[PDB]
């Protein structure tokens, strides 16, 4: 059944999994028109698809003209999702296919279940936990390959740069979701946080900078004040 | 006219014949039901004073055969039984009405009720539902699953209805599964109509006798499995027009019929919103939309 805190570490056991987040799959632009009615204006998006053992990231970018001419978009998407992960799903051979997907959705559940139906023995499950993956666009590397993208392209990133070698995919998880979460909350003071010292760099194959152990803490820390604060600055508090 | 005689009625039992139905008293006599229509499938059903439990029938045709009811007190239950004899019967009837232990199935020329119930309901499917192929009727009762439950464990007191299960390869084509799933056209009429069935008729049939087991006996299968044909037809952007028409008055007929007391358990509200107010058929059962409305409109 769902994925919720009491079964929180099943996720980094041995069962390969992914969580997928369809929620920039399909974005818009709300702009007026000269009449001055209302149009949407569609802009690439991407499957946000995260092994959460290991990090990879296997973001399928979606291009603006897989909507052409289509009608209900935000249903399609969906399908579109659940459509491109069973295809990743079938590239793969048997023993690297996953054993569980979790959608972070509920939405999800019935178009993955019906793209899945030939993976009987592939559990798809939904989440109870509010996962901050919808700020995976804050991201610049990912934003960037996103947006430039002229064509349907698959590009795979590890979301947790070189971490694993120090610290455990619980560990890596917990930092991914208090990064995330910071940058969903306020994607501006959670930037500045991250890239305020210069001396500090994103490696060239990396997503995050090169952070000391004890870099991390500090980060770490301040990423919580500002989700702290925020949360105040919000219902004053 | 037919009839279905009782050998006696040794314990108290509430029987039901179609829609009708009179308390029998404990060694009361009564020797059975007549006049019973002729050129419709019937069910004879029974929910002893002891033990409300497991109400308990047999669906027959009185042209299949002479059929009488006897009490087995080893098995407890009162047992439809097949009397070869047709000149034994009629010797063994006649003295019964002459004498008057006979109930009258007791139809109102103004009703069409039970037609209407059972319009498209054929014994010969009925019996390739509940296979029992020694007798000529078939023995239904609350606590039968169906094999679509045994799925999810008798395999010979099932009752096999047509699988029928919206997230299955059957149901959905590779490269449409988007479109098969929020339109089921390809599934009703293809897989299911031209396929399984064969024609709407054994469709229907199959559909009003799920309900009936519902409504008799509380079975919750059949009750499955009444809604699932529903939802198939309502969920296809893709039904030929008479078929809509005629679902209209058959589930007119069930919603109508339906005890007032029972539409808490026998009536799922998801399926009944989606197919009134969200599926393609929304507009297509006015009859059924209308009593539905008048009478539960708590469900909606
Ligand atoms: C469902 C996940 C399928 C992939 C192929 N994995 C087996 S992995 O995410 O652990 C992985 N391990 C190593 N790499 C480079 C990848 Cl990528």
């Amino acid at each position: 059944g769902a994925m919720n805190s009491s079964n929180y570490a099943e996720l980094f056991n041995n069962d390969i999994k992914l969580f997928v987040d369809d929620t920039n799959v399909y974005r818009v632009t709300v702009h007026k028109t000269f009449e001055g009615n209302v149009a949407t204006k569609a802009i690439n998006g991407c499957i946000f698809t995260l092994n959460p053992k290991t990090g990879h990231l296997f973001l399928k970018i979606i291009h603006t003209s897989v909507w052409a001419g289509q009608k209900r978009l935000s249903q399609l998407a969906k399908w579109k999702t659940a459509e491109e992960v069973s295809a990743l799903v079938r590239s793969l051979p048997k023993e690297e296919q996953p054993k569980q997907i979790i959608v972070t959705r509920k939405a999800m559940l019935d178009p993955l279940e019906v793209h899945m139906l030939d993976f009987p023995n592939i559990a798809i499950r939904p989440t109870e936990l509010r996962l901050p993956f919808s700020a995976a666009m804050s991201i610049d590397k990912l934003s960037d390959v996103v947006m430039k993208a002229t064509e349907p392209q698959m590009v795979l990133f590890n979301i947790y740069d070189d971490w694993l070698d120090r610290i455990s995919s619980y560990t890596a998880f917990s930092r991914l979701t208090l990064l995330l979460r910071a940058l969903k909350t306020n994607e501006e003071s959670a930037k500045m946080i991250l890239l305020s010292d210069p001396t500090i760099t994103i490696k060239s194959y990396h997503l995050w900078p090169s952070f000391t152990d004890e870099q991390w803490i500090t980060i770490e820390s301040q990423m919580r004040d500002l989700i702290l604060t925020e949360y105040g600055r919000k219902y004053n508090v | 006219m037919n009839t279905v005689p009782f050998t006696s009625a040794p314990i108290e039992v509430t029987i039901g014949i179609d829609q009708y139905s009179f308390n029998v008293k404990e060694n009361q006599p009564f020797h059975g039901i007549k006049d019973i229509p002729i050129g419709h499938v019937h069910v004879i059903h029974f929910q002893h004073a002891d033990n409300s439990s497991m109400r308990y029938g047999y669906w027959f045709d009185c042209r299949m055969g002479n059929f009488y009811i006897q009490y087995d007190p080893k098995d407890g239950l009162y047992k439809m039984m097949e009397e070869r004899d047709g000149a034994k019967f009629e010797n063994i009837v006649h003295n019964f009405k002459e004498r008057q232990m006979m109930v009258s199935y007791p139809k109102i020329d103004e009703d069409d009720t039970w037609y209407n119930l059972t319009e498209f309901v054929q014994m010969d499917k009925i019996r390739k539902i509940v296979r029992k192929d020694e007798n000529q009727f078939s023995y239904v009762d609350s606590s039968m699953t169906t094999v679509q439950e045994n799925e999810l464990s008798d395999p010979a007191h099932s009752l096999n209805y047509t699988v029928i299960n919206f997230k299955s390869r059957e149901a959905i084509r590779p490269g449409h599964e988007m479109e098969d799933f929020l339109d089921k056209s390809y599934y009703l009429n293809t897989v299911m109509l031209q396929g399984i069935f064969k024609n709407s008729s054994n469709y229907f049939g199959e559909l009003q006798f799920a309900f009936l087991n519902a409504m008799f006996f509380g079975n919750y299968g059949s009750s499955l499995q009444w809604h699932a044909m529903i939802e198939l037809i309502c969920s296809s952007a893709t039904v030929p027009k008479h078929m809509l028409d005629k679902l209209d008055e058959i589930l007119y007929y069930q919603i109508k019929t339906l005890p007032e007391q029972y539409s808490d358990i026998l009536l799922n509200e998801r399926v009944w919103n989606i197919c009134l107010y969200s599926s393609f058929q929304k507009n297509s059962l006015h009859n059924t939309e209308k009593i539905m409305e008048n009478k539960y409109p708590e469900l909606l």
